[PDB]
Formats: C-alpha cells, sequence, structure tokens
C-alpha cells in the first residue's frame, strides 16, 4: 500500500486482478489489540427458580 | 556318488567334521540321540550338513527317520543308483 | 448441492480450435504463470524484521511458566495440586507441609517443561491464578537440565514477568 | 604419582587398540606412504595388544575394587604377536597389498622428524617410531585384567571392527573368519 | 478342551514347522552377517538362534508354538529382507548390558529384588 | 598453443580448488559417516546391480540420427556450391528420410518406454 | 600476456557465479513473497562470501562404497569444462577466435554431461545411479533437437563462428526470423543445464539430490559453481545467437554493456522460470523433445535450408 | 602476540562463515515441523538469515529435530546425524525431541533426542513458534559466534 | 451485554468463486503477429 503507481499498474497488469482492492498484508483496517472488556452472557441453568438439577 | 563306499566313507567325513560329535565314539551304526547324546536339532544341522555336501533337498517326514550314519548312507544309496 | 469440478467439454468451432492451438503453439498459461510470478516480485514482502520486529500475539498466549504473588509478597500456591493433577503429561511435581507460620505452601514446585505441552490446563485449574503460563517464549536452552524448572526458576520468573502478566490477565480474565 | 598419592592404582596397558586407537589406524594408514617399513623387519619385537574395552572394564572393575588401591596392574591382551606378522594381519583384515621391506634405524628417524616439522597433529614422529619397535616387557609379578574379572579378548574378535574402515568397496562385505590369523609367540 | 487349531494339529505337525523354521534360520545366519556386516562369526550368530530355540522349548501346547513358528518367520522376513538394520540383529547380542547378579549373596549386596 | 594453456589453466585451478577442498577442514573419519546413503535405513544390496533401461530403443535410435547432424552439418557450406538445386534436392532428401525414420520410429510405438 | 586474459576471463566468472547465487536466492525470495539474504552482508551482498568460505572448511567425505578415482575427477572436470565453454564467446572479441566455436560449444556441452554421469557412477548410491541415468535419459532428449536448431539459425549467418554471429545481426535481430528456432533453443537450454521444470537430475523431491547426494562440502561446490557457470555462459550463448547486439569497432564495451544487461534479463527470466514452474516427468521430458520440439525443428531445418535459396540471401562463408 | 592475534581474526572469519551459512537439512517428525515450514514461510523467513535447506546430510549443517523420535526411527536419526560431515550440530525442537515430551512414559518414543545425538539447542514449546524456533536458531548462531577452534589449536 | 458479535446488518459480501478473468489475444491475432515479425525479419 506504499507501492508507486507505475509498480501498481504493472503489477495489476501482470496478475490481470485488482491488487490494491484486496491487499494480503494488513494495515489499520484490522481489530484494535486494545479492547474494551466484555460482559459475557450466563447460561439457562443461570436461574434462581425452577432449577432442580434432575429435572 | 558312483559307489555305496565313497558316500559311506563322505558321510562320516562330514560327520567328523561336525564338531558337537566327538569323533572316537562315530561309528556307522551309532544312533544320535541316545549314544552321541544330540540334541533334536544337531541332527537337523547334520542333514543340513549332508545337504551342504550331496546337494539334494532333503523332505522333513525321511530326515527325521535319519538316527544313524548308517540310515542316512542308505536313504542317499535310495536316492541314487548304486 | 453438489457440483462437478472438471466435466466441461471443449468447444468444437475452428475459433477456439484456433485459440487452444495458439495456447499449445506460443504457450500462453505459461506466460499466465511467468506473470503472475512476475506480478509477486513487485510487492512488498510480508517478512517481518526478526529479532527487531516480532510476531503479533494475543494476551491469551501460552508460553513460560511462572508463578505468582498477591501483591504483597505473598505467594499465591497453597498446594492444592490440581495443576499436576490435571496435567496432561505429569509435568508438574508438588511436595508441601506447613511452613513455619503454619501456612499451606510448597516445598517442591517443579515443572518439567520437556514434558510440558503448553496446553494451559494448570493455569485455568489454579483456584488462586498461582501458576499461570505466560507471554516468554525466547527462553531456549543450550543444555537440557535448565528446562527443568524447580520453585526458585518459577517465581524468578513470575517476578520477572509480572508486569506483563498481571496486565495479560487484567485484559483476559473476563473471558475465563 | 606413587610417592606423592601412595594409594593410586597405575595401571600398564600395552598398545591398546579400538576404533579410534593409533595403534591399528596407524598400522592400517602405511599403505598410503609407500610400503609399510619396520626396523629389522618388525621381526625382532613382540606386542601383546590390547583392547579398549578389557582396559575400560579394568578400570571400572579398580574402581569397585577396594583390593585394588596401591597396586600396579598391567593390562596386556591375551596373545603375544611379533610386529611383522601382527603387521601383516592388519593389511590381511583391510585386504591391502602387503609388501614390507627393512629400513635401517638410522633412517627411520629421518622419516620422524619429516613428519613432526608439521604445526598440526603429526603423522609419526622419531618418538612413535622408538615405541612400535619396543617390544611389550613381560611382567607377570604384576596383577592383570585376570585380576580384575576382565576377560582379555583377543585381536581375532576386534580387528574387523577397528579395521573395516581401511577396506576398498570391493573386499569390503568379507567376513571376521575370512583370514588366516596372526601367528603368536 | 475342544479348541480350534491355528496350523498343527497336535505336537508332530507343529514340531514339523519348528524344525523347518530352524533349517531356514540356518540357512540365513551367513547371509545376515554378510550383508548387515555384522563383526561377529558365523558360528556365534548360530548359536544365538540355537539359544532363542532353545529358549522356548519348554512349551507343550500347539497353539502356542504354532504362534512361535509365526512370530520366527515374521522376524525371518524382517531379516531377509533389509527391514531389520545392524542394530536390531544385535540386540539379540544384549552386549551393552552387565552381567546381572545370579547368586544371592551379589544380589543382595547390590540391591532389593529377589 | 592459446587453446592448451587455457585448458590447463582451467584444470589447474579446478584441480587446486579440489586440493585445497580435501586439505584444509579437519576430518573425523569412522565407517558408518562414509555409509552409503539410503535416507536413514541400510541399503538392501549394491547400487551396482542392473538398473533395467525403459527408454532402451530411445537411446538406440539417438545413435541413429545423431549421425545425422553430422552429415546435415555441412548445409551453410554445402550453400556455397554451384549445383544448387541438387544440393537442395539432396538436403531435403536427407531432413526426409529423418522424418520418415522419425515417423515410422512413433507409429510403431518406439518411442514409447515399456512397461 | 595471455595468461592475465585467461585469468581476467575465467575470476570474474567465478565472482559472477557467486553473486549469481545471491541474485538466484533474493530474486526467488521476492517471486516468493518473502525476502532473499539481506543479514549477512549489506542487503546480502557478502552472502556468497560466506557460503564459498563455508564450503571449503567443511570435511569433504569421500565414501566407502566410492569408487573415488572418478569421485575426484567428476566435480574437476565438470568445474574444468564449465570454465572452458566461455572461451569461444565473443564479448565483442572472445577469448580463442575459432572458425569452428560454435561446435566446440556443442561438443563440449557433450563432455560436460559426463561429470554428472561419473559423479552418479562413482559415488556408489542408488539416487545417484537414478540421477546418472536421468542425465543419459535428459541428454539423449535434448541433443537431438540442440544440434539441429543450432544448425538452422546458422544457415543465416554461413559459418559456425561466433564472432560473425555479431556481423549476421548487425541490421536485425536473429529472433524476427527465427524466433521459432529461439523460443525452441531457449527450452533446449533449459534442459540442457539441468534447470527447472527440467531438473530432473537433481531432483529434489523425487532424488534426495541425485547425483550429487554423495559429494559433501568442497567437491559439492565444484559442481554448483559449475551448473552457475553453464547457466551463465549458455545465457550469453542465447544472446549471441538470438539479441546480437551494436558493435562499435573503436568503442567495444558499448557492446559489452550491450549483451551484459540481456544476458542478465536471460538469467532472471531463468530464475523467473525456475519460480513458477511445476517439474517435468523426465519421461514427457522425452516425449517433448522427441515428439514435439523434433518434428518442427526437422520442418524449420528444411525451411531455413531452402529459404536462403528461396530469396538468394545465402550467407557468405566469409 | 601477533600469532595469537592472527589466529582469532581466522577463528571470527570460519566462525561468521560456519553461523551465516547455516544449511539444515530437510528433516522433520511431527507437528513441530509444520511450525518449521512455518519458520521458512514469508513472515520469519529463515533464508534472510543464510539458512536454507538441502535435503542430503552431506551437505547439511545442522540437523533441526523437529517432532517426535519413537523408537522404530532412532536408528534413522542416528544414520542421518552419522552422515553429516563436521561441524554438524543438532537443534531440538519442540518437548518430545527435547526431553520425551506428551509421549514421555509411552513404550515407543526415545525420551528426548539427547539419549541418540549430542543436542547444542533445547527450543522449547508444544510446538515453539516459528518465532521461537528462529530464537534458537540465532542462539545457535551466537553459540557459533563464541567458537574458539583455531584460538585452542594454538594454545595445544 | 458485551461479546463478539455479528453487525446489525451482518457482514458484506464475499467473493468465493473462481475469477480466471481470460485475458489476452486470440488465436488469429498472435499467428498473425508470429508471421509478420518473421517476414520482417526474412526481408
Ligand atoms: C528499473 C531500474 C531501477 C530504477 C530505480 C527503481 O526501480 O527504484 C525503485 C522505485 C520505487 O519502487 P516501488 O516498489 O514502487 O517502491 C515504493 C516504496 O514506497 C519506496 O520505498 P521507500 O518508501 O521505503 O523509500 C526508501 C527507498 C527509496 O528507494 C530507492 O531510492 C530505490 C533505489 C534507487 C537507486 O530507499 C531505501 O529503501 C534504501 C535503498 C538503498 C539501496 C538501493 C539500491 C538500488 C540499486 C543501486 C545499487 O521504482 C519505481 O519508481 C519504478 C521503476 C522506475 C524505472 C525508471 C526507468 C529505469
Ligand atoms: C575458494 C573459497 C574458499 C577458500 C578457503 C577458505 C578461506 C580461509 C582459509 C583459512 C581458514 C582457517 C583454517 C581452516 C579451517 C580449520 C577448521 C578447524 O577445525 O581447525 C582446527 C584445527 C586444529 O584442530 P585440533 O587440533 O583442535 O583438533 C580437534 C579435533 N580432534 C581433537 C578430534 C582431533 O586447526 C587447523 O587445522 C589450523 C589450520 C590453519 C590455521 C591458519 C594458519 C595460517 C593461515 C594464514
Ligand atoms: C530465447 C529468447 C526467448 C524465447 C522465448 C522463450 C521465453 C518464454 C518461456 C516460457 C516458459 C517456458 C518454460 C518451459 C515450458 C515447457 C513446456 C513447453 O513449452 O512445451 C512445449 C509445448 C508442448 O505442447 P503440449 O505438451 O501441450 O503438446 C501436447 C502434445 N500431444 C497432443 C501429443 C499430447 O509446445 C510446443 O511443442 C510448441 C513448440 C514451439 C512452437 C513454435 C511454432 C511457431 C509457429 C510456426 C508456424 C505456425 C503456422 C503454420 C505454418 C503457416 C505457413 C503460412
Ligand atoms: C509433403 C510435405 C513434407 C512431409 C514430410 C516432412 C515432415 C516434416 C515433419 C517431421 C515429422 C516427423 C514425425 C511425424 C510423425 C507422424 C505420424 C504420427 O505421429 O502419427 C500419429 C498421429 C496421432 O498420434 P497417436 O497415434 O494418437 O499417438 C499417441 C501418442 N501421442 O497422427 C496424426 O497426428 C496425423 C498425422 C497426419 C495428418 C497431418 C495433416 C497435416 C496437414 C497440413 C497441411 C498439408 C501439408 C502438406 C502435407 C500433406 C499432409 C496430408
Ligand atoms: C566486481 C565487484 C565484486 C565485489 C565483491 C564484493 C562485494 C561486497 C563488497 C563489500 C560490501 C560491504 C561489506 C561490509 C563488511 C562488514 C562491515 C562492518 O561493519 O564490519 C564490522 C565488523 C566488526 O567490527 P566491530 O569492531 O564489531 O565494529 C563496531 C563498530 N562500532 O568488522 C569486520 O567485519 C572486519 C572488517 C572486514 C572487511 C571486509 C570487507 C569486504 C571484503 C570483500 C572482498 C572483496 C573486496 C573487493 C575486491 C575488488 C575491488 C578492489
Ligand atoms: C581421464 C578423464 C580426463 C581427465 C583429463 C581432462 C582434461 C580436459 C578435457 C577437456 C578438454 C578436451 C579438449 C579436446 C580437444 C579440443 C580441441 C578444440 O578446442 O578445438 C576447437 C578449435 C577449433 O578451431 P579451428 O577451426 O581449428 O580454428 C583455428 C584455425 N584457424 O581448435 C582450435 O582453436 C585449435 C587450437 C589448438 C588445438 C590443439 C589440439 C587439441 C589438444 C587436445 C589436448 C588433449 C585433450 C584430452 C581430451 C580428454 C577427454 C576426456
Ligand atoms: C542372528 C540372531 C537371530 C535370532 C533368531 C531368533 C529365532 C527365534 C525363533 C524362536 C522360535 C521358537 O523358539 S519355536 C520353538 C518352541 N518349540 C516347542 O516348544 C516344541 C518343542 N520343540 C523342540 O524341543 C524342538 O527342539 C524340536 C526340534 C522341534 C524337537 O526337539 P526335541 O524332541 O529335542
Ligand atoms: C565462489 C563460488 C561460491 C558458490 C557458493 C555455493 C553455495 C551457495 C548455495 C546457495 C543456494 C542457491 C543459490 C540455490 O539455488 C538453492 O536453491 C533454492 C539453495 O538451496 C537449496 C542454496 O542453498
Ligand atoms: C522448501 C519449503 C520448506 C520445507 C521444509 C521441510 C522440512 C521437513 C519437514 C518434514 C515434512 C515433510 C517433508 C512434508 O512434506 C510434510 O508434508 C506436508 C510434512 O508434514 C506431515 C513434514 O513434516
Ligand atoms: S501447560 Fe499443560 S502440560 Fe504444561 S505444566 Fe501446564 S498443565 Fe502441564
Ligand atoms: S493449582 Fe495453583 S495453588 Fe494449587 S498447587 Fe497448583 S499452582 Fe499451587
Ligand atoms: S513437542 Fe508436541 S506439538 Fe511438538 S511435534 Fe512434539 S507432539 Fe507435536
Amino acid at each position: 500500500a506504499s507501492a508507486t503507481r507505475l509498480i501498481q499498474g504493472l503489477r495489476n497488469w501482470a496478475s490481470g486482478r485488482d491488487l490494491q482492492a484486496k491487499l494480503q498484508l494488513r494495515y489499520q483496517e484490522i481489530s484494535k489489540r486494545t479492547q474494551p472488556p466484555p460482559k459475557l452472557p450466563v447460561g439457562p441453568s443461570h436461574r434462581l427458580s425452577n432449577n432442580y438439577y434432575c429435572a | 556318488p558312483l559307489t555305496l563306499e565313497g558316500i559311506k566313507d563322505r558321510v562320516l567325513y562330514v560327520l567328523k567334521l561336525y564338531d558337537k560329535i566327538d569323533p572316537e565314539k562315530l561309528s556307522v551304526n551309532s544312533h544320535f540321540m541316545k549314544d552321541l547324546g544330540l540334541d533334536s536339532l544337531d541332527q537337523v544341522e547334520i542333514i543340513m550338513a549332508m545337504e551342504d555336501e550331496f546337494g539334494f533337498e532333503i523332505p522333513d517326514i525321511d530326515a527325521e527317520k535319519l538316527m544313524c550314519p548308517q540310515e542316512i548312507v542308505d536313504y542317499i544309496a535310495d536316492k541314487k543308483d548304486v | 448441492t453438489y457440483k462437478y469440478v472438471n466435466l466441461r467439454e471443449p468447444s468444437m468451432d475452428m475459433k477456439s480450435v484456433t485459440d487452444r492451438a495458439a495456447q499449445t503453439l506460443l504457450w500462453t498459461e505459461l506466460i499466465r504463470g511467468l506473470g503472475m510470478t512476475l506480478s509477486y516480485l513487485f510487492r512488498e514482502p510480508a517478512t517481518i524484521n526478526y529479532p527487531f520486529e516480532k510476531g503479533p500475539l494475543s494476551p491469551r498466549f501460552r508460553g513460560e511458566h511462572a508463578l505468582r504473588r498477591y501483591p504483597s509478597g505473598e505467594e499465591r500456591c497453597i498446594a492444592c495440586k490440581l495443576c499436576e493433577a490435571v496435567c496432561p503429561a505429569q509435568a508438574i511435581t508438588i511436595e508441601a507441609e506447613p511452613r513455619a507460620d503454619g501456612s499451606r505452601r510448597t516445598t517442591r514446585y517443579d515443572i518439567d517443561m520437556t514434558k510440558c505441552i503448553y496446553c494451559g490446563f494448570c493455569q485455568e485449574a489454579c483456584p488462586v491464578d498461582a501458576i499461570v503460563e505466560g507471554p516468554n517464549f525466547e527462553f531456549s536452552t543450550e543444555t537440557h537440565e535448565e528446562l527443568l524448572y524447580n520453585k526458585e526458576k518459577l517465581l524468578n520468573n513470575g517476578d520477572k514477568w509480572e508486569a506483563e502478566i498481571a496486565a495479560n490477565i487484567q485484559a483476559d480474565y473476563l473471558y475465563r | 604419582v606413587r610417592e606423592t598419592f601412595p594409594e593410586a592404582t597405575i595401571i600398564k596397558p600395552a598398545d591398546i587398540f579400538g576404533r579410534e586407537d593409533r595403534f591399528l589406524n596407524y598400522f592400517a594408514n602405511i599403505r598410503w606412504f609407500g610400503g609399510v617399513p619396520l626396523i629389522s623387519l618388525g621381526k625382532k619385537t613382540v606386542k601383546q595388544p590390547v583392547y579398549i574395552v578389557d582396559v575400560t572394564k579394568g578400570i571400572i572393575n579398580a574402581i569397585k575394587d577396594p583390593d585394588a588401591r596401591g597396586k600396579t596392574f598391567a593390562f596386556v591382551g591375551p596373545n603375544r604377536y611379533l610386529l611383522f606378522d601382527l603387521v601383516q594381519y592388519v593389511f590381511a583384515v583391510a585386504h591391502r597389498p602387503f609388501l614390507p621391506y627393512p629400513m635401517p634405524h638410522f633412517a627411520y628417524r629421518w622419516i620422524g622428524r619429516l613428519f613432526e616439522i608439521s604445526p598440526f597433529e603429526p603423522w609419526t614422529t622419531r618418538d612413535k617410531v622408538e615405541r612400535i619397535h619396543t617390544t611389550d616387557r613381560t611382567l607377570p609379578h604384576l596383577p592383570g585384567l585376570e585380576d580384575l574379572g576382565v576377560q582379555a579378548t583377543p585381536l581375532e574378535l576386534k580387528a574387523i571392527e577397528v579395521l573395516r574402515r581401511h577396506r576398498t568397496y570391493r573386499w569390503l562385505s568379507s567376513e571376521i573368519e575370512d583370514v588366516q590369523p596372526a601367528k603368536t609367540v | 478342551t475342544s479348541v480350534k487349531p491355528i496350523f498343527s494339529r497336535d505336537m508332530n505337525e507343529a514340531k514339523r514347522r519348528v524344525r523347518e523354521l530352524y533349517r531356514a534360520w540356518y540357512r540365513e545366519v551367513p547371509n545376515t552377517v554378510h550383508l548387515f556386516q555384522l563383526d561377529i562369526s558365523v558360528k556365534q550368530g548360530r548359536d544365538k538362534v540355537r539359544e532363542m530355540f532353545k529358549k522356548n522349548a519348554h512349551v507343550t501346547d500347539p497353539r502356542v508354538v504354532d504362534l512361535l513358528v509365526i512370530k520366527g518367520k515374521m522376524e525371518l522376513e524382517e531379516t531377509i529382507n533389509v527391514w531389520k538394520q545392524r542394530t536390531h540383529v544385535m540386540r539379540f547380542f544384549h552386549e551393552t548390558e552387565a552381567p546381572r547378579p545370579k547368586d544371592f549373596l551379589s544380589k543382595f549386596y547390590v540391591g532389593h529384588d529377589p | 598453443m592459446n587453446l592448451m594453456i587455457t585448458l590447463l589453466t582451467n584444470f589447474t585451478l579446478a584441480t587446486l580448488l579440489v586440493t585445497i577442498a580435501f586439505w584444509l577442514p579437519q576430518l573425523n573419519v569412522y565407517s558408518e559417516k562414509t555409509s552409503p546413503y539410503e535416507c536413514g535405513f541400510d541399503p538392501m544390496g549394491s547400487a551396482r546391480l542392473p538398473f533395467s533401461m525403459k527408454f532402451f530403443l530411445v537411446a538406440i535410435t539417438f545413435l541413429l540420427f545423431d549421425l545425422e547432424i553430422a552429415l546435415l552439418l555441412p548445409l551453410p557450406w554445402a550453400s556455397q556450391t554451384t549445383n544448387l538445386n541438387t544440393m537442395l534436392t539432396m538436403a531435403l532428401l536427407l531432413i526426409f528420410l529423418l522424418a520418415v525414420s522419425l515417423a515410422y520410429e512413433w507409429t510403431q510405438k518406439g518411442l514409447e518406454w515399456t512397461e | 600476456m595471455f595468461m592475465i586474459n585467461v585469468l581476467t576471463l575465467i575470476i570474474p566468472i567465478l565472482l559472477a557465479v557467486a553473486f549469481l547465487t545471491l541474485v538466484e536466492r533474493k530474486v526467488l525470495g521476492y517471486m516468493q513473497f518473502r525476502k532473499g539474504p539481506n543479514v549477512v552482508g549489506p542487503y546480502g551482498l557478502l552472502q556468497p562470501i560466506a557460503d564459498a568460505i563455508k564450503l571449503f572448511i567443511k570435511e569433504p567425505l569421500r565414501p566407502a562404497t566410492s569408487s573415488i578415482s572418478m569421485f575426484i575427477l567428476a566435480p574437476i572436470l565438470a568445474l574444468t569444462l564449465a570454465l572452458t565453454m566461455w572461451i569461444p564467446l565473443p564479448m565483442p572479441y572472445p577469448l580463442i577466435n575459432m572458425n569452428l566455436g560454435v561446435l566446440f560449444m556443442l561438443a563440449m556441452s557433450s563432455l560436460a554431461v559426463y561429470s554428472i554421469l561419473w559423479s552418479g557412477w562413482a559415488s556408489n548410491s542408488k539416487y545417484a545411479l537414478i540421477g546418472a541415468l536421468r542425465a543419459v535419459a535428459q541428454t539423449i532428449s535434448y541433443e537431438v533437437t540442440l544440434a539441429i536448431i543450432l544448425l538452422s539459425v546458422l544457415l543465416m549467418n554461413g559459418s559456425f563462428t561466433l564472432s560473425t554471429l555479431i556481423i549476421t545481426q548487425e541490421q536485425v535481430w536473429l529472433i524476427f526470423p527465427a524466433w521459432p528456432l529461439a523460443m525452441m533453443w531457449f527450452i533446449s537450454t533449459l534442459a540442457e543445464t539441468n534447470r527447472a521444470p527440467f531438473d530432473l537430475t537433481e531432483g529434489e523431491s523425487e532424488l534426495v539430490s541425485g547425483f550429487n547426494v554423495e559429494y559433501a562440502a568442497g567437491p559439492f561446490a565444484l559442481f554448483f559453481m559449475a551448473e552457475y557457470a553453464n547457466i551463465i555462459m549458455m545465457n550469453i550463448f542465447t544472446t549471441t545467437l538470438f539479441l546480437g547486439a551494436f558493435h562499435n569497432p573503436y568503442m567495444p564495451e558499448l557492446y559489452t554493456i550491450n549483451f551484459t544487461i540481456k544476458s542478465l534479463l536471460l538469467s532472471i527470466t531463468f530464475l523467473w522460470i525456475r519460480a513458477s514452474y511445476p517439474r517435468f516427468r523426465y519421461d514427457q521430458l522425452m516425449h517433448l523433445l522427441w515428439k514435439n520440439f523434433l518434428p518442427l525443428t526437422l520442418a524449420l531445418c528444411m525451411w531455413h535450408v531452402s529459404l536462403p535459396i528461396l530469396l538468394s540471401s545465402i550467407p557468405p562463408q566469409t | 602476540s601477533r600469532g595469537e592475534y592472527v589466529v582469532a581474526k581466522l577463528d571470527d572469519l570460519i566462525n561468521w562463515a560456519r553461523r551465516s551459512s547455516l544449511w539444515p537439512m530437510t528433516f522433520g517428525l511431527a507437528c513441530c515441523a509444520v511450525e518449521m515450514m512455518h519458520m521458512a514461510a514469508p513472515r520469519y523467513d529463515m533464508d534472510r538469515f543464510g539458512v536454507v535447506f538441502r535435503a542430503s546430510p552431506r551437505q547439511s549443517d545442522v540437523m533441526i529435530v523437529a517432532g517426535t523420535l519413537t523408537n522404530k526411527m532412532a536408528p534413522a536419526l542416528r544414520k542421518v546425524y552419522d552422515q553429516m560431515p563436521e561441524p554438524r550440530y543438532v537443534v531440538s525442537m519442540g518437548s518430545c525431541a527435547n526431553g520425551g515430551g506428551y509421549y514421555h512414559y509411552s513404550y515407543s518414543v526415545v525420551r528426548g533426542c539427547d539419549r541418540i545425538v549430542p543436542v547444542d539447542i533445547y527450543v522449547p514449546g508444544c510446538p515453539p513458534t516459528a518465532e521461537a524456533l528462529l530464537y534458537g536458531i540465532l542462539q545457535l548462531q551466537k553459540k557459533i559466534k563464541r567458537e574458539k577452534r583455531l584460538r585452542i589449536w594454538y594454545r595445544r | 451485554v458485551k461479546q463478539d458479535m455479528p453487525p446489525v446488518g451482518g457482514y458484506g459480501p464475499i467473493d468465493y468463486k473462481r475469477n480466471l478473468p481470460r485475458r489476452g489475444l486470440s488465436g488469429y491475432s498472435m499467428f498473425a503477429v508470429g508471421i509478420g515479425a518473421l517476414l520482417f525479419g526474412y526481408w
């Protein structure tokens, strides 16, 4: 994504495909390495009533 | 292979080249199990020494009953002309 | 719900026959392969400059083992042996006794790193977050017995890597 | 060593042979130089070479024996050989052309100084000339391998193991028994 | 007590198969010494074959000695074809092992095993 | 004269790159490092056994087609003659005879390999 | 002062082989989305020196089963015949100006096969035997067109003199009248020089290393640098045949720069073909040079005999 | 002395030429060889360090034991190591090659390749990452860098 | 709650078929170019 448009055009002509639209080297479009803290959901047995284990 | 005497002398020659048999007791009517005191595998390698000498494949059923050098020379004489 | 790969019959008009004959005699698909290889010649390679550039990792990464402490100096391991009960290779060997203040602590906490399978069952079985499998992966030794960690080496790994292990547990602990 | 450590076990090996020796390999490698020269045809010196695992079992059985403290052991092989037919057995196991010739004592040390002028590990020296042509003395008063429980292995069992390396391919796979043994004394 | 055979009806055919197998090993041993370039004599290898045969010499069950003939033919096929190496053939010659203590006194000296 | 000097030079510093290849490093020779390579396990038999050639008829017919470029090779010089239609007819006769030979070797499946 | 001319020939075409190893590894790397060597020197410019020092301080390992005389003679003859096929090449002046330099190139191609061949025989190994008889199967496939193509291209030259081939291409390149011969000669030189898709002798995946599988470092160096000297000489020869440049008799360095950059582009073309194709099975090699290239080569031989007669354009032999 | 300086610079030259031209061999056993292929992959890229495979042992410099060494292949491992010319090195990759690993108490597994070959670098992991393997290779290069071959020859 | 989830409208369309874009000239054009180069070289 730092290639010159001469090399970019030669490369697109040589592969026959558009390569800047689908780059295999990853850049700022990917997810952040630091994420907000999650709040994970609980399951169906996390209840206080009608939760007999034998049932 | 021509006469029986050369076959018998050659049998006794191979059996005295065989080292577990003491040649002092080796007579033509000497038995291997009860006289010379040999294992069965000793008699089996005796028969394979006979195949190394004479050169014909001896089957199992007729080599079991070869319990003396006289039976050996008689079986080689049966499988030959002499 | 299924497709026939390679069930194409070629066209038999003179146009397509002449096109395939030019492909055969003048090597069109060979020039296609050369063009794709020449197209990769003019790209930026994916070669990161190790050891100055590092492969990207996550805060779940399982590397070198370390024994953690509480934020007072007290070690966390209370000798409960779940980490060696769940260890799939029996790499952990624990021997314990009440120490001089009556506290349940270990005298022997050995991890054989050359039996260890780096699956992290010990860090998920530990009820007090004592044993963890930290972020270090560049700890290759020149002798085999340097990869047989006692309690002292694991506590020194904790004291070495605590300023990162605490942050990775702070980043991940809600998923656990 | 006997006077500064009086309880030391001092061991006398005769001439040790093995895969990494400089005794049978040395005798092998004079098919390169010429026709294996020998002082007085190598027939005025007698050797009894000992195998290396015999010496090793002797050292370990001297470690385990408390009665080996302060002794002086003489580790020799079971058979004594002249040097001529020793070298002839070496060249017969390796299947090399054995054509010996007499070299005198004043001239086979000039060959010794010719190869010790190298800065590397020398191919030979005049000291090695003196020690290949020194007879293995007989010391019956000292205990041996038989007094430490080590059965001495003769040369005709391990010489193929040593000297298979020096063979060419055309006789590389011949056996241990496909050779006449050397003459003992 | 009515069991199904493997090859042998009784001990006569069983001893015939043991005998043929010892014949095949006795014929094989010089080739095994030659092309593995073993550093043993041919008599020494034949005595090892005799020792490995006499080790099983106390069996009186035809099915068990049928399986011993079967496993001996398998090891023979692994030896004729070069599927064993020099290590696998010399593992019958326990050469790196120490002679174990035999009498009561030396077994008492070295350890606790009866 | 210059050709012999050039060949002697090339052979000399091709064999002085070998005599400083064998004598310069340190050797530890033992009779398992010099064993034949057979991907780790011991080789079954010798490599001097007959290695049966499948392409043998093509190998013989190469000896009969390699003579053709001892015959077709004077054609840059044979074009310099003053009886030129005769030369052209005989040249096309030689390449045609090579081609008829190759056609006959095709049609009886001689260019295919055996088995 | 001819021995100095021999040294200034054959030492830079060892240094060109050395840096061809680096050019091969780096162009092969960037075509494989990676880098080549850049750590050992400044952007890898000292990697071949490390490889050249490394192979001559490593233990040479003459094998036990090897017939030692042919085993040593094979890399010596390899590097000797690799060096001595550069002497009739006009640069614009050859070292030894031969009247029949093309036949010298062809005969010393035919003698260079015995290096591979005696290396595969002498090193008494099974994979080496397969790699030697695959060189037999490859050489009987390419030699049956390598001479007819090279015959048909010189029917426009007039002789077998490589220096006259500069005068032949003074107006037009000889790839314009003979591009089927050119594109067939290029594949015949790929198959001659044991380069991919026609590796087939140092087969990495079928064999382990083929003929030089027993050759440890030192003797292995003289097959590898021989092979790379063969590919640089072969692209210089292909350039002289089909892309012959302008020659000024008063400025030879113009021609030298021109055929240098053309042969470098064909060397990069060899590296770029080796970086892109699967490898033939070595019978499909033989069913290519016999069933496909050989009929068309005979046809173009008929055409290139008859066509200088057809247009009164027979070139002079002087 | 001058000769100590000369043998020191020649030690530096031969150690440079040996650590900067390491040729490993195409030899993997188990899951670690997939990661060793990832160390050959374009992200970590062994070939920039001069590290490139040669399939024959005669033309290889280091043997990366990458995977599990069983009993059935231990003589093949030993003969492959023996057919490498000196100087040859061993990098042990992963837990099974180091000390038996996850199959340590098994009937069929050699408990570490150091029972078979002399091992220089132990690379830990199951598998170690390709970055960790490349770390072990660069540590092997640092081990070759501080060799003192000609100095010890000059002093003996 | 907070959880790794797809967005509300879902992810975008993803290409998964063959795209070999059929480039190059036809057969007659390449043979015309080749025969024209032959004629120029011959002249
Ligand atoms: C030297 C300078 C550069 C020259 C160009 C070369 C550079 C480009 C190289 C690309 C990479 C190639 C790498 C190796 C590839 C190996 C495979 C390969 O090439 O196989 C050959 C392929 C093989 O095809 P194939 O293998 O698919 O064939 C199938 C065969 N059967 C059916 C029997 C199974 O093609 C050829 O053999 C063609 C050879 C060249 C043809 C030239 C013909 C020119 C036109 C003549 C006139 C035509 C009209 C008729 C007359 C009209 C008169 C008016
Ligand atoms: C007179 C002109 C000069 C002629 C002589 C000079 C020839 C120069 C070229 C040298 C050729 C040498 C080798 C030729 C071999 C031909 C025989 C052959 O291969 O026949 C088999 C082939 C079908 O192959 P198949 O049997 O299936 O093989 C399986 C494995 N591939 O069968 C075929 O493919 C059919 C072949 C015959 C039909 C070809 C038609 C071409 C027509 C072009 C236009 C007219 C040209 C003038 C000549 C008359 C042609 C009829
Ligand atoms: C036709 C053209 C052919 C060209 C062939 C050659 C191509 C490559 C040319 C050279 C390219 C650059 C080489 C750089 C070498 C290393 C430079 C360097 O930085 O070395 C440092 C190293 C250690 O020094 P240190 O004390 O650690 O430094 C601390 C710094 N504060 O110290 C050292 O390494 C010690 C010094 C060694 C110097 C060696 C230099 C390279 C020699 C190459 C041989 C050929 C030279 C050219 C011959 C023909 C032209 C005359
Ligand atoms: C045991 C295995 C082998 C071990 C040793 C290997 C040694 C090297 C082997 C490779 C070299 C073989 C050389 C064979 C002879 C080549 C002759 C030659 O190059 O001829 C080409 C050239 C033709 O040019 P021309 O038309 O004569 O021009 C001058 C007239 N105006 O001719 C000229 O320009 C003429 C120049 C003078 C030529 C002198 C005559 C040739 C000398 C031959 C020497 C011995 C060759 C040995 C061959 C061994 C083959 C394995
Ligand atoms: C002075 C002459 C120096 C010659 C140096 C020879 C050794 C360099 C080999 C490098 C190499 C190249 C070029 C190479 O082509 C290759 O194939 C991909 C390798 O890996 C199998 C290599 O190792
Ligand atoms: C040239 C590109 C790098 C190749 C590196 C191969 C090193 C040896 C790995 C062993 C191996 C091979 C040969 C192999 O081909 C393979 O198949 C995918 C494996 O996984 C099962 C392997 O483990
Ligand atoms: S990561 Fe797994 S194998 Fe390693 S110590 Fe923990 S539980 Fe055991
Ligand atoms: S599970 Fe945790 S607290 Fe329990 S013994 Fe293991 S490390 Fe100690
Ligand atoms: S150490 Fe583990 S992950 Fe690595 S190869 Fe062995 S079993 Fe596979």
